[PDB]
């Protein structure tokens, strides 16, 4: 009855999802790893299967990396069912095209057999959630053939994705553009929605608000986990609006091809628990809609929103919420006068480690600045070498990159047009 | 027979129904669970229940939804074993705020089981009078299946009367950004297929809960208390022996002067109570006045400014006929009635009462101000449709721009027809 199959792909997918699963277990009263029913609450069935005296995360674990993801065997153990972990003969590098070549089909089918089992055990599929990085051979090199194959076999089932864009820093493999743009191509083309999380944003948040001297990758993952956990919460703990995954897709994406969403959450709390967390609704709303906390690094205080929704998690006064949200509506503005464009909902379960938390999602046209950065990497690469010179043997042909950039430009341009027309 | 079959479609439909059925049970002194009879049965339970040989009364109702949750929880937990278990019908995937799915997508297959099971239900009636459907307008299954079901009922049962009681998309409490699209598509279908319909606006309902009942922060569960009590008075005349309205067939004569202008607004009073003061204002004239005041009207329209096309006031309880009659003198003349419709205010009274009230009443008002409601929805429709927003969620299932345009035009013509009667 509307259950969700979760797909984790590549190193990023697994570390991030790991953090997610621990937190979601806590909220529903399931001990992590030894998944026993310690006073289980909420609509548990959406994300966990129940066998009896056990709760099994409904997850598919994918890693092209050779051998097995012991990183799960050792860190989570019995949290994940081993029959759901898929790997092949060898791994991949940081090149998207390797995920797409050298007999990757053996693992694509094995991944799909697992998916078929998580789907067939489920009475009804309410969607898929796919978490992956955009910068490497598995995160997107394999993750995008998954995204494509899923829509081919489950055409009416919405795919909501969370994806990580690499830091503009070039410390990573310099073939990143070739990955990033092919990744966007398939996300624009096949996903129903996606949350764009930019490591630059996570990084600057960690430096500036969470007081982290030199944020490590493992710290950034906690911001992500908190966003995933809270964003997903509206699907787990029934609140004042009857939302589900399919409905979220419909409310935030008015046009095809403009489905990239920003996300923000507050208070943002790391595992150190350095500060006491109590805020009023007014303070909390002003922060979640400020530029300071936007995970896409886009400054959506200067552009305009096309659709948006806010969930308050915890006990908050309705009077204060409405005044706080009135203040927000005067501080920014919304496009094509979608009269119904902004939604507010509430749900009483407190997210742990906080008195009151807030989730904000939005479709905002400043999101294209992420896409402008990716395009910029292409324009520099191709103004110097318009040859796809990293793809002269087993890579993609120019025509594939032609497709990819064409599609990316339509996204950028349509956002710009819709905003200016209103 | 003179039996009535109720359909409840979609979440709002099913939850409002569940409350209706609890209350109707109380009125007949029939127990909630197992539908037992507390010895002494009141009224005429045959209007809404079937009589089992074991004495069980089984409500003639179908709970229908695409999402297999609301059907399950009402039929197995909120009123366990009350509803006939074969009349609980559900799909496997919900719609998602999309008329198109409920009407043309999943739902178009399901409709064969819906209609076959209805056929089994009508076949149990000695003589069926009509169907009454309760549903959200702007939802997925509500709008979509509701309209699909309505079309099929009229084709299958052309001579029975089809009423609908439905909830309009106020922007104040909405689960769907596309709600206005679904609303104009649904309203179009209703104009072409129902014989009478009652329009409740959640905006108004919110205002009532907020200010008359004194309940801060209304949630859907509060709005549904107001709905359920209003709905209980509307069909009361079919449950107890009385004058005025005594059959769905009379409703269609007194309240619908034109075959295409059958949308009714409704009022209900006293809105239970404040839990202080008194259970009801007992002055007959205060009750009579209340039914024409803006605070008891679930449409959010001041009926003072406009033209009444029809009015029927059903009073319940201890009210004296002569006092009502005197009360009406200060109402006619405050309000205007159409020059082309000789009918004045019709009223009468059934000598029973909702549990806990000395007297109460409700009114069905056919009035030109209904157009304001349609015009708010149409304004939203127009801003969104003209930029193509969200149209891809409908075209993907087969509903193109031409159907949207058709629905828009028919609803606009309805609004224009009512506007002419203001002169
Ligand atoms: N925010 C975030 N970024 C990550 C995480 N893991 C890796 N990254 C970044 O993502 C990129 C690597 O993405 P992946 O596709 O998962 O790398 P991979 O393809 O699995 O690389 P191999 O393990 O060598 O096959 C690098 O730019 C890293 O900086 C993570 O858990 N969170
Ligand atoms: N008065 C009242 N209105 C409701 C209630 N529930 C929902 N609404 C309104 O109805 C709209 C949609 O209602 P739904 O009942 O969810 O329609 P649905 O068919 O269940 O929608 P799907 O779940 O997509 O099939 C909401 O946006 C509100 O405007 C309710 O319990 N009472």
């Amino acid at each position: 009855a509307g259950e969700i199959v979760c797909i984790q792909v590549g190193q990023a997918g697994n570390q991030i999802a790991g953090a997610f699963w621990q937190k979601i277990c806590a909220e529903h009263g399931i001990d992590p790893v030894n998944g026993k029913a310690i006073d289980v609450v909420g609509d548990t069935d959406i994300f966990f299967n129940t066998i009896g005296d056990k709760y099994i995360p409904r997850a598919v674990v994918v890693d092209l990396e050779p051998a097995v993801v012991e990183n799960i065997r050792e860190k989570f153990g019995t949290l994940f069912d081993p029959k759901s972990i898929v790997s092949g003969a060898d791994g991949a590098g940081n090149n998207f095209a390797i995920g797409f070549n050298e007999h990757g089909a053996e693992t694509l089918e094995k991944v799909m057999q697992v998916v078929e089992q998580r789907v067939s055990e489920t009475e009804s599929i309410g969607g898929f959630i796919l978490t992956h990085s955009c910068g490497g051979g598995t995160g997107s090199g394999f993750g995008s053939k998954i995204l494509k194959t899923i829509r081919e076999r489950y055409p009416k089932v919405p795919i909501f994705t969370f994806s990580i864009f690499p830091s503009p820093k070039i410390s990573e493999t310099v073939v990143e553009p070739y990955n990033a743009i092919m990744t966007l191509s398939n996300l624009i083309k096949y996903a129903s929605c996606s949350i764009v999380l930019d490591n630059e944003a996570l990084f600057s948040i960690a430096e500036k608000k969470l007081e982290v001297e030199n944020p490590s990758l493992e710290d950034l993952n906690l911001i992500i986990a908190q966003v995933l956990t809270n964003v997903t919460a509206s699907l787990r703990f029934s609140g004042t609006l009857n939302l589900d995954l399919g409905k979220l897709v419909t409310n935030l994406v008015p046009f095809s091809n403009l489905h990239f969403l920003m996300a923000s959450t507050a208070p943002l709390v790391l595992a150190g628990k350095e500060s006491y967390e109590k805020m009023t609704a007014k303070e909390l709303s002003a922060q979640v809609f400020g530029d300071e906390y936007i995970c896409a690094a886009c400054k959506p205080t200067t552009g305009r929103y096309l659709a948006a929704s806010v969930l308050f998690r915890g006990a908050v006064k309705t009077s204060d919420v409405n005044e706080a949200m009135a203040t927000v509506k005067e501080q920014n503005s919304f496009v094509n006068w979608i009269p119904t464009g902004f939604k507010i909902s509430k749900s009483e379960t407190s997210p742990k480690d906080s008195a009151l938390g807030v989730i904000m999602l939005g479709n905002n046209s400043e999101i294209v600045s992420v896409f402008e950065r990716i395009g910029a990497n292409f324009d520099r690469l191709w103004s110097r070498k318009a040859f796809a010179h990293w793809f002269t043997d087993s890579g993609f042909e120019e025509k594939d990159l032609d497709d990819a950039r064409a599609l990316v430009q339509k996204v950028i341009d349509d956002y710009r047009k819709l905003t200016e027309d209103a | 027979g003179r039996e009535v079959i109720m359909l409840h479609v979609g979440q709002a439909g099913i939850q409002v129904g569940a409350m209706y059925w609890k209350q109707i049970c109380a009125e007949h002194n029939l127990d909630h669970n197992g539908a037992p009879i507390g010895g002494d049965i009141k009224g005429d339970p045959d209007c809404f229940f079937m009589k089992a040989s074991g004495g069980k009364y089984v409500p003639r109702a179908l709970l229908i939804d695409l999402e297999p949750k609301v059907v399950r929880q009402v039929g197995n937990e909120q009123l366990p074993s009350f509803f006939d278990p074969k009349n609980l019908i559900h799909g496997l995937y919900g719609g998602a705020n999309s008329f198109a799915k409920g009407y043309l997508g999943e739902g178009r297959d399901m409709i064969d089981n819906i209609m076959e099971q209805l056929k089994k239900e009508v076949a149990k009636c000695e003589s069926l009078q009509g169907f009454i459907m309760t549903h959200a307008v702007g939802g997925g299954s509500g709008g979509g299946l509701g309209c699909l079901i309505m079309e099929k009922i009229k084709e299958e049962y052309p001579k029975k009367i089809l009423w609908s009681y439905s909830i309009l998309p106020s922007p104040l409490l909405s689960d769907a950004v596309v709600e206005p699209y679904n609303a104009i598509l649904s309203l179009d279908k209703m104009i072409q297929y129902t014989d009478e319909t009652v329009v409740i606006d959640n905006h108004a309902l919110f205002q009532i809960v907020t200010k008359n009942m004194g309940i801060d922060d209304p949630i859907y569960d509060d709005l549904n208390h107001v709905i359920s009590q209003a709905l209980s008075d509307i069909t009361a005349s079919l449950r107890f022996k009385g004058s005025l309205n005594t059959d769905m067939k009379e409703f269609l004569v007194n309240l619908v002067p034109y075959p295409r202008s059958h949308f009714l607004m409704a009022s209900f009073a006293p809105m239970a109570t404040a839990e202080d003061r008194q259970y009801a204002k007992l002055t007959t004239s205060n009750l009579a006045n209340a039914l024409f005041e803006e605070n008891y009207m679930m449409a959010a329209v001041d009926v003072t400014k406009g033209t009444f096309l029809a009015c029927s006031l059903l009073f319940r309880g201890e009210n004296t006929a002569q006092d009502i009659t005197n009360a009406l003198l200060d109402i006619k003349g405050r309000i205007k009635f159409s020059s082309f419709i000789p009918t004045g205010i019709k009223y009468g009274m059934t000598g029973t009462a909702p549990e806990g009230l000395e007297r109460s009443g409700s009114a069905l008002i056919n009035h030109t101000g209904v157009a304001e409601i349609f015009n708010r929805i149409l304004a939203q429709f127009n801003l969104m449709f003209d930029k193509g927003a969200f149209l891809n969620w409908y075209e993907i299932e087969g509903m193109s721009k031409d159907d949207f345009a058709g629905a828009r035009d028919n609803v606009q013509k309805l609004s224009d027809e009512y506007k002419r009667d203001e002169e």
